């Protein structure tokens, strides 16, 4: 309904692409004959094609004119599995990545050798600051607080302004 | 087997290749088994 | 004396130094800090010559390095017999070759990717190939994938058996430099030894298994009544029903009656009309009389008896008034040096790589090749820019002996010595050359564009305006059509059809055609010679002021490769030989690139197609190259806008691959400008701020990042370029070539 | 003074076999100058053991099978892999494996492990020192016996199409004939 | 399922298959695992 | 002739875990010497909290297939389709209280080093004995050993049924009773 588009399910752009792929393969399928290896894989080709073209039906996405999926990332959440889940999602995976490697050169420069602990990782201390990582949005914040997160301003080389 | 050979596996370009062998196979298989998930 | 002095258990095995990342070098040994000797770990990982001082040590490095590269060879020609055996169609393709598409590679179905499983007949999806294993098996005898399998199990234990060479011959029993500088007994044996008694086995496997097969393949015999290769090898019965001289004997061999074999051993020259390539009859007496020529020529070195020849004194002997003292040195330049060897070597392999890449297009000397046109064509390409490639490795490799191991004491006077005491007189009439070259045949082509544009066609240098015909190469095609007659009486056919006589074609499709030459093909002709030229100007500057230059005279003190010597004298940038190398390999790809244009554009216009029943002769573009290679203007809009249709509409369709490695070639090409055109000062500062902004979180490396060296932004860009470049003409013709031939 | 085999006493003797149990000196092709002994002769004790224990269940799975499973010998191998029967062997022998090559490292590298012991020895026989390389001996024996056995079988079997004996027909009558 | 020794025999005899003519080298090569086309094939881990 | 060998594969050395502590360390069962690498007091602290939920998990797998909470929705004798039937709404109500707890159990220590950075902080010693049989310190070391064993075993247990119900689409009971 937004700008226009319409749901999939409702879609006789999107009808007319999934017949137009039902049927290329089966043409395609004439090659080969009933019970073989390519035939039987083919078979599993139009199976998932059909139900991809399901679950886009079922899923709710919108269709433009053009027969595709068209995708609203504005903060609606009627359309929130488009951006706002997988967006904090991947918030928190990198996050967690970022944490993991923050907290590691933390370790490693206390260590006597740091140069070569960044080249040949410490793996016992290593996974240990991976798993701990996943609470990093309290971390972060714990250390923000604590003023551990930010280095000051005058300690840290700039150059000649 | 040894410290030497643990220590080697341990270098920087061996771990980077397990971990994103892992990483690769974690998405394939992810794929496989739910294939074709433009939303959630 | 020759003989076999080693050293036994010259280094423990052990993973220490596997835990020490910098332990060849002495400076990378301290430890990393800077992201800088990352690089210079890899750059450095194989320069024995700068990680140690003694010419044993770096011998045996050398030697079991080889022994790992013939293990990963080995592991490949596996991987091609295995595939074939097991992911192919193999089979199908040997019953029925015309319209069986050769396929060896199965793509999984992850992500949709198994549309690239396309239809290739036969009841089998895959990824169609254009190696041509599949006629070299065919060459070879291989009926059944029992054979593929047994012998890809060979080959992984011939490379289990490398590996276990390699460490042996490193760790266990190391030669000494006496027995690596025994050049003589070393050509004795790789002549007599490798060449020749791998030619003579080679024959004996053609003349027993591969000329019964093939004739009955021919006949008709499908492969399943074929007799097994074990029971033609020693069933004579058989092979005189077949090949009737196999019933006298050895006998005619021992006694020199050996024209009793004519029927085996032929010297019918052409193609044979029902495969359309090479006779193996003729195969194997090549292969035979190789075996005795290689026989014969590797007794010519002393060794141990008092017969022989000596280099040394060779080389010695050589000398002229206008040389002074000849190529005295040269010898010992040669059994000390290992990077001249290589440098002639690799120039040698290059040539020969390009020579192949001429030879088998003009005479297909596997069944079922001529009419695999993406076969040809990939195959040509592919060794003309590994020929490129080696050649340049050649150049290089001279620039780095120049500038290492070159010494006036032991070359005073020699040839090297009077070559470099008049380099500037070489390279600068190998300048004039050059522009007269370029100047003239680029000319030719843009003399032709402006006439075209102003309409006057008249005052083209074309076929019918201003013929510039190739008088010599017509007259050299007309004695080479004559000889079978006149100078090869024992010769029935022309030993190519390129050069004239009748059109072989098996089925519809043409195998080989008479190429007719004329002005396009003399200005491409021209343009190859300019580029030929210019890379060796390029190439060759480099070798010769490697040592120094007008610009500096202590050029050798600074090294191989080194960035510059500062801002001074208006500028010295990319003064090394290794940044004359850098320039040398955009020439020679793009002499290559144009050199492999020319092949496509000139085979699919004037040999590749399609003869009809009455005669019709079809090709494949319609031999437009003869009136539009005249202008660069039809180089652009008939070969590359023309023929792009078939890779940028794959999408959707099995060469959809195609059409995304184009797409990607392009963009690491375009990619590779950024590092050409840029320099380490801005991208120094640039990290400068980012390392900021990762110490106002304190997340800084202790290994402080660095901008790349200059070398090595020169090498970054370089490599892409090439790969980009290469990627690119890749997808196109294995695109264009799969969907229209 | 120069040591020459007991087994080829045309030959000298290697002198890298010096310390092992059954050392006649048969090793014509030098294996143990290249490999080391630990290595080779944990090789040997595995199919020693492997190679008795197939030619003892070759000659009973000829006889007598579990209801289960109505497979010759010959099909036994595939009609079981198609069951599943084959990877729950290659799964708790991989386990057993991962630890043989945990053991056979840490031999090698200098624990203290011999070449084939793994202390399996829960009745006790040999405990004694004294008996110990005599077992040992004996041991070897059987399992060399038995890798020439068990080759014997299979090849014989197929061979002739005979069960337990593999021997051909002929073979059962008039074998001692003048 | 036939648990062996409480609902069915501990161990079942064999079929004794009787001594007889002996088979053909190609009639149990063009079968084998790895000298015949097919059962190379069949060779692969089904999975 | 190991100078130190494993008293549960006695052909292998002993692993660091043989010569510590926690409870049950004489087995020495570490054929892959993970103890070596991972902190054992950290391991210690997992393999009780895994074994704790585990043997919460397998009488109740076991169990649900014949009872059930009386008037409950979605009920089936089988775990694996209950979960898929049951409200996501009691599942996610479930995971919050075990978050909760788990939060305010391991509160400011969850990394390797925070988490016994107290040197009195004992592996899987997380304070809850309301009955207070630790008081008694004579069977102490039994009840210890006693949990460690009882939570491997359903370790163990839970997979079986799981995956038993996997192979089979039956309940655990249903499941072996077919078998005889
Ligand atoms: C470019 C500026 C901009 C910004 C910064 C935002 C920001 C926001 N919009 Mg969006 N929005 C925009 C333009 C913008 N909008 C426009 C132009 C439209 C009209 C089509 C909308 C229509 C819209 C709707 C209908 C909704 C949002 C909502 C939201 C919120 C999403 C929160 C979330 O999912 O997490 C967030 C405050 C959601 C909201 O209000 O959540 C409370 C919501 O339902 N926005
Ligand atoms: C940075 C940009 C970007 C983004 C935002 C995405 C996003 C996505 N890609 Mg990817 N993709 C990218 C770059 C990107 N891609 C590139 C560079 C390539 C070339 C190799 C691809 C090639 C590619 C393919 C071939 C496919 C995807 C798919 C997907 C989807 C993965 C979801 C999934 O399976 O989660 C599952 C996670 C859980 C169940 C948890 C998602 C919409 C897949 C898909 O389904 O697309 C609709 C898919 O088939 N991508
Ligand atoms: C008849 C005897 C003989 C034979 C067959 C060979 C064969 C070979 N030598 Mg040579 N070599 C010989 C005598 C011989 N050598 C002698 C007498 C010396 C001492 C003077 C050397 C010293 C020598 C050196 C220093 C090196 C070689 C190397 C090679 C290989 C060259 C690459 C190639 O074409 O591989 C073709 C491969 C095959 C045909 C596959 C078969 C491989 C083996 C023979 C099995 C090749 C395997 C190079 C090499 O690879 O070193 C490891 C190399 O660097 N040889
Ligand atoms: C290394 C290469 C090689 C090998 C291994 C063999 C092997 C064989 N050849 Mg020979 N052969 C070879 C090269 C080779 N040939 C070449 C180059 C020629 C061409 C002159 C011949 C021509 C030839 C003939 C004409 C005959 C053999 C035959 C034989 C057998 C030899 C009988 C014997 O020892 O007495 C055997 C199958 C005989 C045979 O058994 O043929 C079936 C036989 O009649 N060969
Ligand atoms: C017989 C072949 C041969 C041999 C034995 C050597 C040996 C050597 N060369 Mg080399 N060289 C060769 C061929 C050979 N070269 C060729 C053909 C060329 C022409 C291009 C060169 C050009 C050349 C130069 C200009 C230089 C050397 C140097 C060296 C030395 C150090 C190399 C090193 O450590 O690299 C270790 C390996 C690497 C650093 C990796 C290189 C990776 C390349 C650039 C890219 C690979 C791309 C890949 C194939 C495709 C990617 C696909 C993508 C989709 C992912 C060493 C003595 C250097 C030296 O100082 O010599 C004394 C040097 O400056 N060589
Ligand atoms: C299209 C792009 C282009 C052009 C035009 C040139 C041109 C040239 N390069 Mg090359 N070069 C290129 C790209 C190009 N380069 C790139 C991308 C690189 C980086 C890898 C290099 C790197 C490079 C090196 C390192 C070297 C060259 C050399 C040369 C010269 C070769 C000699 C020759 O034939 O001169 C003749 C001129 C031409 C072929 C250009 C077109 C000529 C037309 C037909 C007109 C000529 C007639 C008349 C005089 C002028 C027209 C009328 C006018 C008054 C309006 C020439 C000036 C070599 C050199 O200097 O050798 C002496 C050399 O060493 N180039
Ligand atoms: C090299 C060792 C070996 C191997 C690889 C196999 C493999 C096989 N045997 Mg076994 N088998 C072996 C030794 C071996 N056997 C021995 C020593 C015996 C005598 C007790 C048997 C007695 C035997 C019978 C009676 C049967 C099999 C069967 C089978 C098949 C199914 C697995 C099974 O139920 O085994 C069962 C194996 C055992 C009960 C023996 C367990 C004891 C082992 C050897 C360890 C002893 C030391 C502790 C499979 C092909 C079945 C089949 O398919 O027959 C057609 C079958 O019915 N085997
Ligand atoms: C839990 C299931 C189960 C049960 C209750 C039984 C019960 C029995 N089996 Mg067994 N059996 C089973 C599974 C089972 N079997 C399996 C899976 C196999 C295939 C490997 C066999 C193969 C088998 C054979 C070949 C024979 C029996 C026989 C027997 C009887 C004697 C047992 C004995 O001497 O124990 C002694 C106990 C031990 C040596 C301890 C073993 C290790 C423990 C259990 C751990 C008994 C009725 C015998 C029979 O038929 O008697 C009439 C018989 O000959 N069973
Ligand atoms: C790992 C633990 C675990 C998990 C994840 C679940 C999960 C589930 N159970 Mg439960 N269940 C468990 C253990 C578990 N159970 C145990 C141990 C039993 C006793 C045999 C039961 C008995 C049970 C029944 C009878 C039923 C479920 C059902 C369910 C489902 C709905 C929730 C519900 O009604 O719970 C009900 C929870 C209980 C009746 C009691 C749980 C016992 C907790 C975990 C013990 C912890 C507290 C501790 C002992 C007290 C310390 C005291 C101290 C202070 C002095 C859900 C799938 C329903 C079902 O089948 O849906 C498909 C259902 O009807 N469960
Ligand atoms: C010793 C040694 C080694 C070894 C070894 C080797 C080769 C060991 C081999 C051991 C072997 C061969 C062990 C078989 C067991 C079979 C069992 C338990 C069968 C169960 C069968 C069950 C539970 C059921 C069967 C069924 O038919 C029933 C009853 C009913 C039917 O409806 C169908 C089914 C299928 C359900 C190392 C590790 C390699 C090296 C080391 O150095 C030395
Ligand atoms: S950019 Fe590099 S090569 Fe050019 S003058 Fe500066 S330092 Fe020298």
């Amino acid at each position: 309904d937004v700008s226009g588009l319409t749901p999939c399910k409702d879609s006789a752009v999107f009808k007319r692409r999934l017949d137009g792929s039902v049927k290329k393969l089966n043409s395609r399928l004439a090659n080969y004959t009933e019970g073989t290896p390519a035939y039987i894989a083919l078979e599993q080709q139009i199976e998932q094609t059909k139900a991809r073209f399901a679950k886009y039906g079922e899923k709710g996405l919108l269709c433009g004119a053009d027969g595709l999926p068209h995708l609203i990332a504005d903060g609606r959440l009627d359309h929130a599995g488009e951006f706002i889940i997988p967006g904090f999602g991947f918030l928190y995976i990198a996050g967690w990545i970022g944490w993991a490697g923050r907290s590691y050169l933390q370790f490693s420069k206390k260590t006597d050798k740091p140069n070569e602990n960044e080249i040949i990782i410490n793996v016992p201390v290593a996974l240990g600051m991976m798993a701990g990582a996943f609470i990093w949005p309290l971390a972060a914040w714990k250390e923000l607080i604590d003023g551990k997160l930010l280095v000051p301003g005058d300690e840290i080389t700039v150059s000649p302004r | 087997m040894s410290n030497d050979l643990l220590k080697y596996l341990s270098t920087a370009p061996v771990l980077l290749t397990a971990w994103m062998s892992i990483t690769a196979g974690i998405i394939i298989e992810i794929q496989r088994f739910f294939p074709d998930s433009l939303s959630f | 004396k020759v003989r076999v002095i080693v050293d036994k258990d010259p280094v423990a095995t052990s993973f220490e130094k596997w835990a020490q990342p910098g332990h060849f070098s002495r400076t990378l040994a301290k430890g990393p800090k800077t992201t800088t000797w990352i690089w210079n770990l890899h750059a450095d990982a194989h320069d024995f010559d700068s990680q140690t001082s003694s010419l044993e040590d770096i011998s045996r490095k050398i030697f079991s390095a080889h022994f790992g590269q013939l293990a990963i060879i080995f592991l490949w020609v596996s991987q091609a017999y295995f595939h074939g055996a097991r992911f192919s169609n193999y089979s199908a393709w040997l019953q029925n070759p015309t319209a069986i598409k050769p396929s060896a590679q199965v793509v999984w179905p992850i992500v949709g990717q198994e549309i690239l499983n396309g239809d290739v007949g036969g009841g089998f999806s895959g990824v169609q190939i254009t190696s041509g294993v599949f006629q070299m098996w065919r060459a070879s005898g291989i009926t059944n994938e029992t054979e593929l399998y047994w012998t890809a199990m060979g080959g992984l234990v011939m490379s289990a058996l490398m590996v276990f060479a390699g460490w042996f011959h490193y760790h266990k029993a190391a030669p000494k430099l006496e027995w690596f500088q025994n050049v003589e007994s070393m050509m004795n044996h790789h002549l007599a030894g490798l060449l020749g008694l791998g030619c003579l086995s080679w024959s004996g496997h053609q003349i027993h298994i591969s000329l019964p097969i093939n004739k009955l393949l021919d006949a008709g015999v499908a492969p399943q009544e074929i007799p097994l290769p074990h029971e033609l090898l020693f069933n004579q019965d058989l092979m005189a029903q077949l090949y009737p001289s196999f019933k006298k004997g050895l006998l005619p061999f021992f006694t020199l009656n050996w024209s009793e074999y004519s029927d085996f051993l032929t010297f019918k020259g052409g193609l044979n009309p029902i495969t359309g390539s090479l006779w193996l009859s003729d195969t194997a007496h090549h292969h035979l009389a190789l075996a005795v020529l290689f026989i014969f020529a590797g007794h010519m070195y002393r060794t141990n008896w008092g017969i022989g020849h000596s280099m040394k004194e060779i080389l010695e002997a050589h000398k002229g008034p206008l040389t002074g003292e000849g190529h005295k040195g040269l010898y010992e330049i040669l059994t000390t040096s290992w990077h001249a060897q290589l440098a002639i070597n690799l120039a040698m392999m290059g040539s020969l790589s390009i020579i192949v890449a001429h030879h088998m297009y003009a005479m297909p000397p596997y069944p079922y090749i001529g009419v695999d046109y993406p076969t040809q064509l990939s195959l040509f390409t592919h060794h003309m820019w590994i020929g490129g490639f080696c050649i340049c490795g050649a150049a290089a490799h001279g620039a780095i002996f120049m500038v290492r191991d070159y010494s006036p004491v032991q070359s005073y006077n020699n040839l090297l010595d009077r070559v470099l005491r008049h380099r500037d007189a070489i390279i600068s009439h190998l300048n004039w050359v050059c522009i007269f070259l370029g100047t003239h045949s680029f000319g030719f082509y843009i003399h032709n564009d402006t006439m075209r544009a102003l309409g006057r066609p008249q005052d083209m240098f074309s076929d019918k305006a201003i013929q510039l015909q190739p008088i010599f190469a017509k007259w050299v095609q007309s004695l080479h059509t004559l000889a079978p007659g006149s100078t090869a009486p024992n010769a029935l056919a022309t030993s190519s059809y390129a050069f004239g006589g009748d059109v072989v074609a098996v089925n519809g499709k043409i195998a080989m055609m008479p190429i007719t030459l004329g002005t396009a093909d003399f200005m491409v002709h021209h343009i190859h010679a300019f580029t030929i030229h210019v890379t060796v100007l390029i190439l060759l500057k480099g070798v010769l002021f490697a040592r120094s230059s007008r610009l500096i005279p202590d050029k050798a003190n600074l090294g191989f490769r080194f960035p510059c010597d500062g801002p001074g004298r208006g500028g010295t940038c990319q003064v090394s030989a290794w940044d004359h190398i850098f320039l040398g390999l955009f020439w020679m790809y793009n002499c290559i690139s144009v050199v492999i244009f020319h092949f496509s554009w000139k085979m699919q216009s004037d040999v590749w197609g399609t003869i009809s029943s009455s005669g019709k002769i079809s090709h494949v573009t319609g031999g437009n190259f003869a009136n539009s290679a005249l202008t660069i203007n039809g180089w652009l809009r008939d070969f590359l806008w023309s023929q792009a249709s078939q890779v940028i509409q794959s999408y959707g369709s099995a060469l959809s691959a195609y059409g995304l490695i184009f797409l990607g070639a392009h963009f690491i090409w375009a990619f590779s400008l950024m590092f050409l055109f840029s320099g380490r000062g801005y991208w120094q500062e640039l990290i400068e701020s980012i390392v900021w902004a990762h110490n106002k979180l304190k997340l800084a490396p202790a290994i402080q990042p660095r901008a790349l060296s200059i070398t090595q932004g020169r090498a970054v860009g370089l490599a892409h370029y090439l790969l980009g470049g290469i990627g690119t003409t890749w997808s196109f013709f294995l695109a264009r070539i799969i969907s229209v031939g | 003074p120069v040591e020459y085999s007991e087994s080829l006493p045309f030959l000298v003797k290697r002198k890298a076999l010096k310390g092992y149990v059954g050392d006649v000196g048969f090793d014509p092709l030098g294996f143990s100058e290249i490999l080391p002994m630990d290595w080779l002769r944990e090789a040997e004790l595995k199919h020693c053991r492997v190679a008795m224990l197939a030619t003892f269940g070759f000659g009973f799975t000829d006889f007598w099978h579990f209801p289960g499973f109505d497979y010759t010998t010959l099909e036994a191998h595939d009609a079981c892999v198609a069951s599943g029967a084959m990877s729950q062997l290659l799964l708790w022998i991989g386990l057993l494996e991962v630890f043989g090559t945990i053991g056979i490292d840490q031999t090698l590298r200098g624990s203290g492990r011999a070449a084939g012991d793994f202390g399996f020895d829960p009745l006790g026989f040999g405990s004694d020192p004294a008996k110990m390389a005599d077992l040992q001996m004996k041991e070897l024996a059987n399992g060399r016996l038995a890798m020439f056995a068990f080759s014997g079988f299979v090849t014989q079997s197929v061979l002739t199409g005979n069960q337990f004996p593999y021997l051909f027909d002929y073979q059962t009558t008039d074998v001692f004939a003048l | 399922m036939t648990i062996p020794g409480v609902n069915a025999p501990g161990l079942v005899p064999a079929t004794k298959k009787s001594v007889g003519p002996k088979p053909e080298w190609d009639s149990f090569r063009d079968t084998s695992h790895f000298w015949s086309s097919e059962g190379i094939m069949n060779s692969v881990p089904k999975v | 002739a190991i100078a130190k060998p494993s008293n549960a594969v006695p052909f292998l050395t002993a692993p660091p875990c043989q010569s510590s502590k926690l409870a049950g360390a004489e087995t020495g069962f570490d054929p892959l010497y993970l103890s070596e690498f991972i902190d054992l007091k950290w391991a210690r602290e997992a393999e009780l909290k895994h074994g704790r939920i585990c043997m919460l998990a397998a009488p109740g797998y076991f169990f649900q297939e014949f009872f059930q909470l009386p008037g409950f929705p979605g009920y089936s004798p089988n775990g694996i389709e209950a979960v898929s039937s049951v409200s996501p709404e009691a599942l996610a109500q479930i995971v919050i209280f075990m978050s909760v707890i788990e939060y305010n159990s391991n509160l400011n220590k969850w990394t390797m080093d925070t988490m016994f950075a107290d040197p009195k902080r004992e592996p899987g010693n997380l304070g809850f004995d309301p009955l207070k049989f630790g008081e008694n310190k004579n069977t102490r070391a039994r009840l210890e050993m006693a949990e460690l064993k009882n939570g491997r075993l359903a370790m163990l247990a839970f997979s079986g049924m799981v995956h038993q119900t996997f192979v089979t689409g039956k309940p655990v009971w249903a499941s072996l009773q077919d078998i005889f």
